[PDB]
RNA sequence: UAGCGGCGAGCGAACGGGGAGCAGCCCAGAGCCUGAAUCAGUGUGUGUGUUAGUGGAAGCGUCUGGAAAGGCGCGCGAUACAGGGUGACAGCCCCGUACACAAAAAUGCACAUGCUGUGAGCUCGAUGAGUAGGGCGGGACACGUGGUAUCCUGUCUGAAUAUGGGGGGACCAUCCUCCAAGGCUAAAUACUCCUGACUGACCGAUAGUGAACCAGUACCGUGAGGGAAAGGCGAAAAGAACCCCGGCGAGGGGAGUGAAAAAGAACCUGAAACCGUGUACGUACAAGCAGUGGGAGCACGCUUAGGCGUGUGACUGCGUACCUUUUGUAUAAUGGGUCAGCGACUUAUAUUCUGUAGCAAGGUUAACCGAAUAGGGGAGCCGAAGGGAAACCGAGUCUUAACU
């Protein structure tokens, strides 16, 4: 389909099954929440009746005592020391597929077109490393949420961004379905839209 | 919009949870019955278990034995035949096609249909039809 | 509050046989 | 993700209490008792739903037999009149203007006395 | 872990293209001179595994 | 999976393939040539790192307030809005942070240059004997003595030596492959008593280590050993001068400090059981799961002047707690003195079915590589063809000499 310019109004050729394809609401939902669980890291654990310090003889005899049978002072019914299921350090990443995490990328290219959400412009690029330039150049344009996509990763454009909370920088290779909805809007340069097709094919 | 997506209807069943209260339904034993063997935490049978009476897999008697030739032995489809290379097929060349495995040293041809291209054997077997279904085709069979 | 750590032996007056 | 219980049950504890404010002893102070106490209260309830509907109709009809009577006619027969000259006053507005309006019970009596003979 | 086959249970069903299971008749081992001829001949084909049973053959070999 | 197995419960390979990492040597000996490479130990020099550190940008006015970092208005820094503190929430008040620098002295690492010690290269020869193997008894290999190869060993025996010997799963012949009975060798691999930084859909004082409070302490035991409870004033002690009751008390009432003293150290919030004082109503002729339905009177308030609400409740109909276990419980069957807190279907890997999503006669990768949730990687697994014990055949196959 065809992708219009703001800046110098030049036309540009991009395949509409990768950027005019319909929106799957489901498969797109199953790879945000994969890429949420994946972030996880699952640092925790308790411990069991057989990891809390303590010894295993028995509180009091079986029988005669006129209180409850009771077998070791780690039971998890008792105070200070216990927990019946004690967790584990566990890994939550989830399996997705090649091809499904590209339809739900490819879905979520398309509708942000549809909203208007991605502008397509000219090489982006600032003179200097200066925070202060590249929210002049970012100001004069209405944007103040923005991923900035290049095709090449430069550090100048880098460090002007480090800084700028709403403003994020990345390269085509690095690209995943949170950012893209998260942002308000997605910036994506002449090269940046290029190797998009190639690696989505 | 991230606070927008959500998933299929369907996809999502809540789980089921044992022992929270009585209108939650499977409350006091969440659904495993009264006393017994299989109402206790770890109880229940081995497979195969009947009760003590002697098991189906000891009642009838071990039959037949195992066959080393068979597992260096694989079928070839007429679908898959033409789609290896060019249009010649050996007992070689057909691992690269990765469609027997590289174990493999016995094949066979049989009638799977739709085979177009003509195309030549050499080394394999081609049953009954798959040396006709080539001869329609333009191939030929040699040894 | 605190276990009693003895426990007194008790006997069987009635054999109750 | 350890949860705390302590806010969500205190919440039902005092919501059980409340029902049964009013209640002698610990079964308005104490949750164990309140709560057998609240239950039976609910089950009464729904029983005496029913049983004031019967109280009632047997309230009325003892005041229909007294003033009927007073009248000089029985419960029975006077209702069997009624049914006979087509009236279809119930027992809650007869038993009612027996009460206030002893004319009016005369006129039913009389009718009832009418198409009985 | 992986669930474990019952190697007995292997070595006395053997599966088919419809899932069933067949199996070799349990009669036709010794004491043979005393059965008749007939008996002995029908025992000899393999038979089916009933439906009342198959839930119990498919647990002890699960991957076969 | 093949196999092992009272062929029960169970145990469970290898060949082969894909990856990480790769490095080969020495003695059993003489000669020629003899620092000839590579190594280990002690000096010098370069680089880097550790052990102290230095600089480090940019805000003010009004409103609320005990106090603003908050609201409102207008500014500036950002290769620094990572964090922490500051009288409520700070990019611009402070410590820091990105960034750029720093070492007299001691040190690890990678190089170049000296010394010490064994030691290059070529020819010829040699090439590990009470050993291999065997009998008996055991053990280890998935392999429980079974038809049982292979390895190790307690006991008794015992070769050939390269025209020789070992193995190829009883064993024999033919072939293929290797050379035991002498040794050395970093890499990928396992773990954290300890040190630094960083992270967390981990805990937040009955939790989290037994121990957030000088806790393995108090305390218990002859001893090995067992083993607690206990966190929170306020921004700042500004921790209550002084007066009065009292026993030069305790405790209290004033005064003062503070935004707040029902924040006074017995100190944030301050629930429930439990214990009290006051007010309204009821109760000393009335029998029982103590409620429920009806309901007079009284005391408070509301509009209207009749009721509506709140509390109490004479009198009256009906009514023998809950849980558990049972054919069946008010049962005199079990359990609970009450309150608060904690306390029981979880997790990992496989397999089957259902729903849903992707792709579709195809589907999908694992380890691993990867400036890395991407992309590579198709080793492999499942499916499209079954029948037979198997060879084998094949939309057929098996059964049988062969099928109506």
């Amino acid at each position: 389909m065809e992708l219009v310019l703001k800046d110098a109004q030049s036309a540009l050729t991009v395949s509409e099954t990768t950027f005019g394809r319909d929106f799957n609401e489901a498969l797109v939902h199953q790879v945000v929440v994969a890429y949420a669980a994946g972030a996880r890291q699952g640092t925790r654990a308790q411990k069991t009746r057989a990891e809390v310090t303590g010894s295993g003889k028995k509180p009091w005899r079986q029988k005669g005592t006129g209180r409850a049978r009771s077998g070791s002072i780690k039971s998890p019914i008792w105070r200070s020391g216990g927990v019946t299921f004690a967790a584990r350090p566990q890994d939550h990443s989830q399996k997705v597929n090649k091809k499904m995490y590209r339809g739900a990328l490819k879905s979520i290219l398309s509708e942000l077109v549809r909203q208007d959400r991605l502008i397509v412009v000219e090489k982006f690029s600032v003179e200097a490393p200066k925070t202060k330039l590249l929210a002049q150049k970012l100001k004069d344009m209405a944007l103040e949420d923005v991923l900035i996509i290049t095709g090449e990763l430069d550090e100048n454009l880098f460090l002007a961004a480090r800084n700028l909370h709403k403003v994020d920088v990345r390269d085509a290779t690095g690209i995943d379905p949170v950012s893209l909805i998260a942002f308000d809007k997605v910036v994506m340069t002449a090269d940046a839209v290029k190797q998009v097709e190639e690696m989505l094919a | 919009r991230l606070n927008t997506l959500s998933p299929a209807e369907g996809s999502k069943k809540a789980g089921k949870r044992l022992g929270r209260g009585i209108g939650s339904g499977l409350g006091k034993t969440g659904g495993r019955g009264h006393k017994g063997q299989k109402s206790r935490s770890g109880g229940g049978v081995r497979r195969g278990f009947e009760g003590g009476q002697m098991p189906l897999y000891r009642r009838l008697p071990k039959f037949g034995f195992t066959s080393r030739k068979a597992a260096i032995t694989a079928e070839i489809r007429l679908s898959d035949l033409a789609k290896v290379e060019g249009g010649v097929v050996d007992l070689n060349t057909l691992k690269a096609a990765n469609i027997i495995g590289i174990q493999i040293e016995f094949a066979k041809v049989i009638l799977a249909g739709e085979v177009t291209t003509p195309v030549t054997v050499r080394g394999l077997r081609v049953t009954k039809g798959a040396r006709a279904a080539i001869e329609a085709a333009g191939g030929k069979i040699e040894e | 509050n605190n276990r009693p750590v003895y426990i007194p032996r008790p006997r069987p007056p009635h054999p109750r046989l | 993700a350890r949860v705390k219980r302590g806010v969500i049950a205190r919440a039902r504890h005092k919501k059980i209490l409340k029902q049964a404010k009013g209640y002698y002893g610990a079964r308005s102070r104490v949750y164990r008792v309140a709560f057998q106490a609240v239950i039976k209260a609910g089950q009464y309830a729904y029983r005496d739903r029913r049983q004031r509907k019967r109280q009632f109709r047997q309230l009325w009809i003892a005041r229909i037999n007294a003033a009927a009577r007073q009248n000089g006619i029985s419960y029975s027969k006077f209702i069997n009149g009624l049914k006979k000259a087509s009236v279809e006053i119930d027992r809650k507005i007869l038993a009612d203007i027996a009460v206030f309006d002893k004319v009016a019970f005369t006129a039913l009596v009389e009718k009832a006395k009418a198409a009985l003979a | 872990p992986k669930i474990k086959t019952v190697r007995g249970a292997a070595k006395r069903f053997k599966k088919t293209g419809k899932g069933g299971f067949k199996h070799k008749h349990a009669n036709l081992r010794h004491i043979l001179t005393k059965k008749a001829t007939k008996r002995k001949r029908h025992l000899r084909p393999k038979a089916m595994v009933s439906k009342g049973d198959l839930g119990l053959v498919i647990a002890c070999l699960p991957y076969a």
